[PDB]
């Protein structure tokens, strides 16, 4: 336990002492340490690896002694390195912000300045990279993402401080007198050009290009203010004349300026200065105006001290608090943060409330709450008023995972830094977690208040707070804000402590208008005034008039997206004219251009090209409409992107998919290709939404491949199934022990991507999302999917989404999502409509004429075939009506389109390879085009009936025939009456009865009943058959019925035909989780790593592993509807593979295909399964064997067994219908509406020719009498043990006594049904009856026994005990016998069980269950029982008892055990070894000789089976009972159920 | 020692407070003890077998949920806090709350300023009650609210007046308190038009230069032809003396809602009483 | 053409606003005004004896809260609430007055 620990520690120092190469220097004396402790490591191992024996090693001494002073020196240096680390932070506080292991990498490269260049982004708002001379000694400035670059005004010289926390604060410094004393000078140009009647446009864009859009705007404003200050000052007085008026012209003309700017070409950057500039002189304009109208006169009015002032004091020695920025009584210090170029607000009414609230607030030494609906503007009015005032503002998507520590160590680096933290989706985290926070952020303002009093002094002690359990020093300059949507899904709810340290504010209804207004004149826009007084309408009646779609968004964000569209479109347009002129005369101006310029249909484009692609069809002649209205007299065409659309077309050609132009077939599919291209072009965030089967998938393949077709840009797509994984498995995990983050899959992705190792950025990047979409996983993608495109994790890292990547979401539904996620995304709406079934028909026969079968006469066949079924495969043809009459009948599941046509086609596939095998089988003669085309009508007439009714009862089978006979004109079975769904289609091509492959057989007399033998029947011959058709393809397939219909026998049946394929069992119930699949996968599979990538294949080489799954339908939807084993299943189907989050790596299946078993879904405890997994999988429902059936298949067991008998030979078809009437009685008595448990199938059936069979199988000879007491007594095992009240075993017994009469007249009726019915094999060696009395005094002997040699409490014996005691005998005897005493506590279930266990030589096993009982103490008793039962062949009595259970787990287990007789992840390690050298013991001993670990594991399966007796106790409750049956089905179907109940 | 609960490091330095504070005799406060509804149990059993120091306290605040033990609320003394029955109720409670020293300062305006507030306060947290009506939701009109309005009067009072004894009413900053309460204090909570055009009513009708006057009226027409009158005293004793002599006859018109807007609620509640007499017999 | 002369209850509409915005849609189509510069004027009148014009559309269920309506004027009453007989919604031109 010391070792590991101290190679551990000792690896990962090294490396960091290694990796850096100049950390000696900062860090000597450690470093002679660690240099002591390397000799020491490499004495260790010269020194033990000589000998590689353990023996050879613990006999040496000195070395445990070493080895625990060498642990203590790893501690203290360890200790010492992460002083060293803190103390480091403590200096610089910038470096908080980023990791420990980064930190290191900038400690020890301090030498080269290259490597440091990628973690400034991290460290500061706007600075992305430092400039350096050509010696990378002195620092000359800095820069920003978008290249805008301030030259500091004394360099930083790397050379005269060469430690690194040294020259970087003399960098942060630099980087703010520079700012400083920039705008200072940009303040003294910018009052020149104040207080002028006139302003020049070239000096004016002079000083903008000089200058950088930060100071730019500040400079403006300060100005601004400087002016009206003065105006008031002036006006004082009081009545006298305003030369207010003169700042508003003053401002009037140089908007003018401004706005003739922008009209004519300008460099992005210029452009950009002229936007802000334009925007916040718009906001000055606004607010003199409202000054002018109130007629405000003096500077001390609330009208002028309610708006934001900024004053500037050139007389200030210290540059840094030269300027001032005041909001009613706040006062706030610029921060001189470069913030590069940031996208500015318009400071609308709300925005002004918002900064108004938000400074009361920080005045207050208190946080800031902005709440409402998304897209109110909540997190960038705190992002604009935290760059108003030059702070750093860091944003931090949250959600339930930060939890205590790591807001803690946020608040630390705030703290520290001096940062503004913007907490949104603050109401993510755990409601716990929140009034943990509070503490921290009380102790956060209570030192913020402490600060602000005057008393304090900065020479004196620093203000620190209690953080994390140590003081952290709080700069004045913190700030926390929190945006929360309240109402939303997946938010929690604030106490009222933490609510009280925040100032809430209510930001419900932007003021759309004036933001459309400003943003349209800034892009120079001509008239923005009526475009916004006609779009902001707009978008209010479409809220209003369309329907309620949950796809639909018509807020702040939708408009944002429809100005910039607007904005680039007008530039494109603009462009383009520029163009046209070029090539056609060279007369070129840009102001006529802006003049005649058609910006109402350049919005009208910008609208159709970003709502319309969402909208459904009933709602786009309503959007029309309302452009009609709004916009008169204009319209809209949308152009042809013929380049893309000729890229389509190839695409499509090799893709085998169809491809239409408008109103041909397939246009509306390119349609919305086109439309989801153009989202691509004006959104990151994308989503395509529709039904299943409406072609998403097909349209994003084939846009990816055109455009890398068409812009060479290579396209690379990573598809994830969120929800077929954990959401820890999906962002990753934060070790709450050792702080150590672990990535997860997304996290994975996008931080490879942003790396770029291997040229990631250069290449289309789209991360899809192919699952089901809920506030609990989506959410953390909103600070992604809005303008931060920033990913936030707990542990502090902010990794920034390339432009080069899109987040694409394919959904079939958004019920569950949010608002929040719906509107940061852009929606493409795929109807069912625009994927055609002609589509899908075109798609399947180019398939089948291009891709071969096999892997050529196979192709030519399935050329053949394919031109043979053409006519049929057409709009209104026989597969079209036939689906269209089959959507109108009733099926076991909801029909979609897509399984019925997979299932048609691979039944075609199946005809084609029965023809090709016919060819093979004979050469002389193939098959010629005649017999070829009747086998293939006939065949589809065949797999039509079999994929569109397979899943419903027969009457809907019948109705879907007759439908198919009027309308077909395919030549078909011509009897009056039979249904053609009783016909076969022959290789002859010729239709054939199905009863010729119904004979009726003689079940060989020891087989009665045997679980392999099958009764061939009808359905047994069809279902055979469909199943064998569906397999050979590898297609999953799910059988629906009622429990004990016989799915599983078919399917068994069926792959008995199929010698190439190995069956494994998995029982999934409501906690089934991928994790059994992934314990069945490592059991039976193995993973490889071809070069194509990871496989993982069966071990068996040469055989398909077939994953049957019982019961499919049971696993527990969440409170979103979905089931996470259910989507891990759909993506191995649709996408072949799925994702090992070991390391996060693609892992395709090979030689494995899924088929599944549920009952219908309407049954209690069952969940209808979704539309995208019944997509790929065909279903067949199995119903209940009809009275004609089961008396033929028991007719044929009873003769078998009555065939032991010769007297009784006469008596099996009487003693059949004895059977088969009373079954069906009681089946009809007692449903499931009155219990859970009243389940009668032919199961119990079997069960009583079986129980018959063993009666009968030593008797010699026996009347008739004695054989209808036999079927009686069986009659009450099986009918009578489970029922609850008394009336109902009273109606078994009389209507048993009944049927019996009528089955069997001329009998001895008292010497056959004596009501004491028992039968034993305790006082004889045969299963003869016993009396009552002689019963109960070997009982009393036995008792006296048991209570001398076992547990002694006296028992009374009464005669249920008698009873009781017979059938636990009974059970006992059987293998893989397992029991359910279900009872009243204290009525003797666990007594005489054991009792019973001790008779019959069974060792009783219980679990010893404690308070500190867990899931691994149950693993390891599992272990013990499953060794003892299986390996020592020793017969064991489990008994467990309902309040041993203390989870959910107890239960998987026990299901698992009960029903395979296995744990496939039980034995897994050096359990599973030593649990193989023990069977391969035990078989020698039993005379076996067994080498490979499959076999040997089947063994075992097998001794465990034969063995193990589970017997379940528990108290009769009403609702534990229901609950039972779905937590674990085995308890229901595997156990036999007693219900002893209370005493009578 | 106050611990908010949640984390564990939350229950262990709880553990650890108390474990000192009953040796000690000092106070330990536990808040949203709610959340951890299996440690109260722990808590109860620790606190049975113990003999602390007399002075020692343990409170622990809660929100009112079924999932806080039976046994903890046995063994311990319960306090329930709510908004205050009545307006007078209310205004009594918002006036011991203030310090005396905070209220009686430089200038003698403040007391009449507090006393606006408290009346303010009390009618709009009054007509939370009759929630579609006095409002359109039930906002969150609480103490924070009434502690932020009182630091901006005092803050604004004490920026126009620079330590004068008195100053004239029309030279109080009436526009800035209006502003600042129906933007930033309480209009904060406010997301409907109308609410907000409600607290704009109420702000400007209380807060004005006419409300100094000796025949300014709080409320008109509460029942039949007399009104709530503005109190003529300067000086805070006497504006509590005033609230003490409150006829204890409110109604809905005090608050501006008409009369009849209680009539189902004291029909309901009655019936309710009659019910809960019922379930005890 | 009926459809505009049948008086709905706007209570018993799935989407109200959508019938108030199909209205204002109407006056704007008939017309040929923008959709964006109409305004809604509200006439209280007695069902029976009332007359719509090209603009005006009939509105029944309507109830004032605490308000009594003569004479397209509202009086404050004791009452909880008042049945408004026929509202008449008129789509104009906006006055900006
Ligand atoms: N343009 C096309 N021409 C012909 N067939 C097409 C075309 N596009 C798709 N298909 C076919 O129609 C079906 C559409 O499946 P696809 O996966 O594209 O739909 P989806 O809506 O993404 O499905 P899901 O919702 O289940 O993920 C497939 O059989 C596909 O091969
Ligand atoms: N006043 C405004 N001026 C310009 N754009 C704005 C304004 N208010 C909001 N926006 C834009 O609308 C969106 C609002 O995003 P965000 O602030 O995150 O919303 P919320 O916090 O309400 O969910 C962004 O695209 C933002 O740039
Ligand atoms: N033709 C048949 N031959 C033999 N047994 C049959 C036949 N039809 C039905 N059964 C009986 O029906 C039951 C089906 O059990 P099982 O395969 O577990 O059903 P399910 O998969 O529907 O739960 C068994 O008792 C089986 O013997
Ligand atoms: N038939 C009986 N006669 C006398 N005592 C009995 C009888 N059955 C059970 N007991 C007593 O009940 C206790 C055992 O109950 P147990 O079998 O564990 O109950 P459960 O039915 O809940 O499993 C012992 O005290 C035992 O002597
Ligand atoms: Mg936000
Ligand atoms: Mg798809």
């Amino acid at each position: 336990d010391v070792w590991i620990d101290v190679q551990r520690r000792w690896v990962y120092l090294e490396g960091i002492f290694t990796g850096s190469a100049d950390i000696k220097h900062l860090l000597p004396v450690e470093t002679q340490r660690f240099q002591s402790i390397s000799t020491e490591f490499l004495a260790l191992m010269k020194k033990v690896s000589k000998s590689p024996l353990v023996m050879d090693v613990l006999n040496i001494q000195g070395v445990q002694r070493s080895l625990e002073r060498l642990a203590d020196l790893l501690g203290k240096i360890q200790k010492a390195l992460g002083e060293y680390l803190e103390r480091e932070r403590s200096s610089f506080p910038r470096f908080y912000f980023v990791g420990d292991e980064d930190l290191l990498e900038i400690i020890g490269n301090s030498k080269n300045v290259a490597k440091l260049q990628k973690h400034f982004k991290k460290m500061f708002a706007g600075v992305s990279s430092i400039i350096l001379n050509e010696d990378n000694s002195v620092v000359l400035g800095i820069s920003s993402r978008e290249g805008e670059e301030v030259m500091f005004k004394t360099p930083v010289s790397i050379t005269e401080h060469p430690k690194i926390n040294e020259w970087l604060t003399l960098v942060e410094k630099e980087m703010r007198v520079t700012l400083a004393k920039l705008l200072a000078e940009s303040v003294t140009e910018v009052e020149i050009f104040g207080k002028a009647t006139s302003i020049d446009p070239n000096t004016y864009i002079t000083w903008i290009d000089k200058y950088q859009a930060q100071l730019v705007v500040l400079s403006a404003q300060i100005a601004w203010s400087e002016n009206v200050e003065t105006a008031l000052s002036s006006m004082g007085g009081g009545g006298d004349a305003a030369p207010l008026h003169s700042v508003l012209s003053n401002v009037e003309v140089t908007l003018n300026v401004l706005a003739d700017s922008v009209l004519m070409e300008q460099p992005p950057l210029r452009r950009r200065k002229l936007e802000h500039l334009i925007t916040e002189l718009v906001h000055q304009r606004d607010v003199t105006r409202s000054l002018i109208k109130s007629k405000i006169d003096n500077a001390k009015s609330f009208e002028w001290l309610s708006q934001m002032r900024f004053y500037f004091d050139p007389k200030q020695t210290d540059v840094l608090q030269q300027l001032s920025i005041q909001m009613a009584n706040a006062k706030f210090n610029y921060g001189f943060e470069y913030l590069g170029v940031q996208d500015k607000l318009v400071q609308t009414p709300l925005t002004d409330r918002c900064y108004l609230t938000m400074t009361q607030a920080l005045e207050a030494r208190l946080g800031g709450s902005p709440f409402g609906p998304a897209g109110t503007g909540k997190t960038e009015s705190v992002k604009a008023l935290g760059h108003q005032l030059g702070r750093f503002v860091l944003v931090f998507n949250c959600d339930e995972t930060f939890d205590f520590q790591a807001m803690g160590r946020i608040f630390v680096g705030l703290c520290q830094v001096g940062a503004w933290g913007c907490f949104d989706e603050f109401n993510r985290l755990e409601e716990r977690m929140l009034s943990a926070v509070s503490q921290q952020v009380q102790c956060i303002q209570e030192a913020l208040r402490e600060h602000s009093n005057p008393n304090y002094d900065k020479t004196s002690a620093p203000i620190t707070c209690e953080l994390l359990n140590k003081q952290v020093k709080v700069s004045p300059d913190m700030a926390i804000f929190i945006t929360m949507n309240p109402g939303y899904a997946g938010r929690s709810n604030l106490p009222d402590n933490l609510k009280k340290l925040f100032r809430s504010l209510a930001m419900t209804k932007p003021d759309r208008q004036l933001i459309a207004q400003v943003m349209l004149y800034s892009q120079g826009f001509r008239t923005a005034e009526v475009l916004a007084n006609k779009i902001v309408p707009f978008f209010k009646l479409c809220d209003e008039q369309l329907s309620s779609q949950s796809h639909y968004d018509f807020g702040l964000r939708a408009l944002k997206s429809v100005l910039v569209s607007a904005g680039n479109v007008k530039r494109e347009r603009i462009q383009k004219i520029k163009r046209e002129k070029e090539e056609r005369g060279e007369a070129v101006d840009e102001g006529e251009i802006a003049e005649n310029l058609p910006e109402q249909e350049i919005l009208i484009q910008s609208v159709c090209e970003t709502m319309v692609p969402k909208l459904v069809a009933e709602d786009i002649p309503l959007l029309f409409s309302l452009l009609s209205d709004v916009f008169p007299g204009v319209q809209y065409h949308r152009g042809e992107m013929t380049a893309l659309r000729e890229e389509l077309k190839k695409v499509c050609q090799e893709m085998y998919l169809t491809y239409g132009d408008g109103e041909e077939v397939g246009g509306m599919w390119v349609e919305k290709v086109l439309q989801l291209y153009q989202i691509t072009q004006i959104n990151h965030g994308l989503m395509m939404v529709g039904p299943s089967g409406s072609g998403k998938s097909m349209a994003w393949r084939v846009l990816l491949k055109a455009l890398e077709r068409l812009e060479g840009v290579e396209g690379v797509a990573h598809i994830i199934d969120p929800k077929a994984i954990s959401k820890d498995h999906l962002y990753g995990t934060l070790d709450p022990n050792t702080r150590e983050w672990t990535d997860g899959l997304f996290t994975h992705v996008l931080r490879k991507i942003i790396d770029s190792v291997r040229g990631e950025l250069q290449k289309r990047q789209w991360i899809v999302f192919d699952g089901d979409v809920d506030p609990e996983w989506v959410e953390n993608l909103n600070s992604v999917l809005d303008d931060n495109k920033l990913l936030t994790l707990p542990n502090g890292e902010r990794l920034s989404l390339p432009p080069n990547v899109r987040i694409m979401f394919e959904v079939q539904d958004l019920k569950y999502a949010t608002l929040a996620t719906v509107s940061r995304c852009g929606m493409v709406w795929f109807s069912e409509d625009v994927l055609s079934t002609d589509m899908i028909f075109n798609n399947f026969l180019a398939r089948l004429r291009s891709i071969p079968l096999d892997e050529s006469p196979m192709l030519q066949i399935q050329r053949d075939a394919a031109t043979i079924m053409q006519p049929y495969f057409t709009s209104n043809g026989l597969v079209t009506k036939a689906l269209e009459h089959a959507f109108q009948l009733e099926h076991i599941m909801d029909l979609t389109r897509l399984r019925c046509l997979g299932s048609l086609f691979s039944m075609l596939h199946q005809a084609c390879r029965n023809v090709a095998q016919y060819n093979a089988n004979h050469p002389d003669f193939p098959m010629q085009i005649e017999q070829l085309e009747r086998y293939i009508q006939r065949y589809l007439v065949y797999a039509i009936l079999w994929s569109l009714s397979g899943d419903s009862r027969l009457k809907m089978r019948a109705e879907l025939g007759e439908y198919i006979r009027r309308i077909t004109t395919v030549p078909l079975p011509t009897a009056p009456n039979i249904p053609i769904i009783d016909y076969e289609v022959s290789i002859s091509g010729e239709w054939s009865p199905w009863q010729a492959k119904v004979p009726q057989i003689e079940v060989e007399t020891h087989k009665v009943a045997a679980p392999d033998v099958v009764v061939p029947t009808l359905d047994t011959v069809r279902h055979e058959a469909l199943l064998y058709t569906w397999l050979a393809e590898h297609k999953p397939l799910v059988l629906c019925g009622p429990p004990g219909s016989g799915k599983t026998m078919t399917l068994f049946s069926a792959l008995r035909a199929l010698p190439d394929m190995e069956v494994v069992g998995l029982n999934f119930s409501s906690a089934t989780t991928p994790e059994l699949l992934l314990k069945t996968f490592d059991h039976y599979c193995e993973y490889r790593r071809t070069p194509n990538g990871v496989v993982l294949a069966p071990v068996q080489l040469g055989k398909w592993l077939v994953l049957f799954c019982d019961e499919i339908n049971l696993p527990d939807m969440d409170k979103y509807g979905t089931q996470r084993v259910i989507s891990f299943i759909r993506q191995m189907v649709e996408h072949g593979g799925f994702y090992r989050t070991s390391d996060q790596t693609w892992v395709k299946l090979e030689r494995i295909q899924f088929v599944g078993a549920c009952n219908p879904p309407t049954d209690p405890g069952r969940k209808p399964l979704s539309h995208r997994f019944l997509r790929h999988v065909p279903v067949v429902y199995v119903d209940y064997p009809g009275p004609a059936s089961l008396t033929q298949i028991y007719g044929t067991f009873n003769r078998a067994m009555l065939r032991l008998i010769p007297s009784l030979r006469t008596y099996a078809e009487p003693l059949t219908a004895a059977m088969v009437e009373f079954y069906t009685m009681s089946q009809e008595r007692f449903t499931q509406d009155t219990q859970p448990h009243y389940i009668y199938s032919p199961r119990e059936m079997t069960r009583w020719v079986r129980g018959i069979f063993e009666a009968l199988r030593p008797l010699e000879t026996l009347p008739v009498e004695g054989l209808i007491r036999i079927w009686a007594h069986e009659a009450l095992r099986l009918f009578q043990d489970r029922l609850v009240e008394d009336e109902e075993r009273r109606w078994t017994d009389e209507n048993i006594d009944t049927v019996a009469l009528k089955h069997f007249p001329n009998i001895d009726r008292e010497k056959a049904m004596s009501r004491p019915i028992l039968y034993s094999n305790w006082l004889s060696k045969d299963y003869i009856p016993v009396d009552q009395e002689e019963l109960r005094d070997y009982v009393k002997a036995r008792l006296k026994v048991f209570y001398e040699e076992e547990l002694d409490v006296p028992l009374v014996l009464f005669n249920e005990v008698l009873d009781h005691v017979l059938r636990i005998d009974r059970i006992f005897r059987q293998p893989q016998g397992h029991l359910l005493l279900i009872g009243v506590s204290g009525a003797g279930k666990t007594t005489l069980s054991r009792f019973v266990a001790w008779m019959n030589g069974l060792s009783v096993y219980q679990i010893k269950v404690h308070r500190k009982y867990t899931g691994e103490d149950f693993d390891e008793d599992l272990r013990t029982v499953l060794r003892r039962s299986g390996c020592k062949n020793e017969k064991i009595a489990f008994i467990m008892d309902e309040s041993n259970v203390l989870d959910s787990g107890f239960l998987e287990r026990m299901n698992t055990l009960l029903a395979n007789g296995e744990v496939p992840g039980l034995f897994e390690g050096d359990e599973y070894a030593t649990l193989m050298t023990q069977c391969k013991e035990g078989a020698q001993k039993e005379g076996l000789m067994l080498d490979s670990h499959e076999e040997l594991y089947k063994w075992f399966t097998s001794q465990v089976i034969r063995n193990l007796h589970v017997v379940f106790t528990m108290n009769p409750s009403s609702e534990g009972l229901k609950d039972r049956a779905a937590t674990s089905p085995a308890l229901f179907n595997r156990c036999v159920l007693n219900w002893f109940g209370d005493w009578s | 020692t106050s611990i908010a609960i949640g984390s564990a490091e939350g229950f262990n330095q709880a553990d650890k407070a108390i474990n000192t504070a009953v040796k000690s005799g000092r106070w330990v406060m536990l808040k949203n003890v709610h959340l951890a509804p299996g440690w109260l149990m722990q808590l109860e059993k620790k606190l049975h077998s113990l003999q602390p120091h007399a002075c020692f306290r343990l409170f622990l605040t809660m929100e009112i949920n079924p999932k806080v033990p039976v046994n903890l609320l046995r063994a311990g003394r319960i306090f329930v806090f709510e908004p205050p029955p009545g307006v007078k109720a209310n205004m009594l409670r918002t006036f011991s709350s203030i310090p005396v020293s905070r209220i009686c300062k430089s200038p003698n305006e403040r007391a009449r300023l507090y006393f606006l507030l408290a009346w303010f306060h009390a009618i709009i947290q009054e007509r939370l009650r009759y929630a579609p009506l006095g409002w359109s939701k039930k906002y969150e009109f609480g103490e924070s609210d009434l502690r932020s309005a009182c630091d901006t009067v005092d803050t604004w009072l004490d920026d126009t007046a620079k330590g004068r004894q008195n100053i004239s009413p029309d030279k109080i900053p009436w526009s800035a308190l209006k502003t600042l309460m129906a933007q930033s204090i309480y209009g904060g909570r406010v997301d409907n038009e109308f609410d907000q055009r409600l607290l704009n009513t109420f702000l400007e009708r209380l807060f004005t230069t006419r409300s100094f006057d000796s025949e300014f009226k709080l409320a008109c027409k509460v029942d039949g032809h007399k009104d709530i009158q503005m109190p003529d005293g300067i000086r805070r004793e006497e504006f509590v003396q005033w609230v003490e002599l409150l006829p204890d006859t409110q109604t809905p018109s005090w608050l501006g809602l008409p009369n009849n807007a209680e009539r189902v609620l004291l029909t309901t509640q009655g019936v309710d009483m009659i019910s809960k007499m019922l379930k005890m017999q | 053409k009926e459809l505009k002369n049948i008086h709905v209850c706007l209570g018993g509409l799935f989407v109200p606003e959508a019938y108030i915005t199909a209205t204002r849609q109407y006056v704007a189509q008939a017309n040929s005004w923008s959709l964006e510069e109409l305004c809604l004027e509200v006439n209280v009148t007695t069902s029976q004896g009332a007359t719509l014009d090209a603009c005006s559309f009939g509105v029944t269920g309507l109830k004032l809260q605490g308000a009594t309506c003569n004479n397209n004027k509202l009086s404050l009453s004791n009452a909880i609430s008042t049945a408004l007989p026929l509202t008449q919604l008129r789509w104009v031109k906006q006055t900006n007055t």
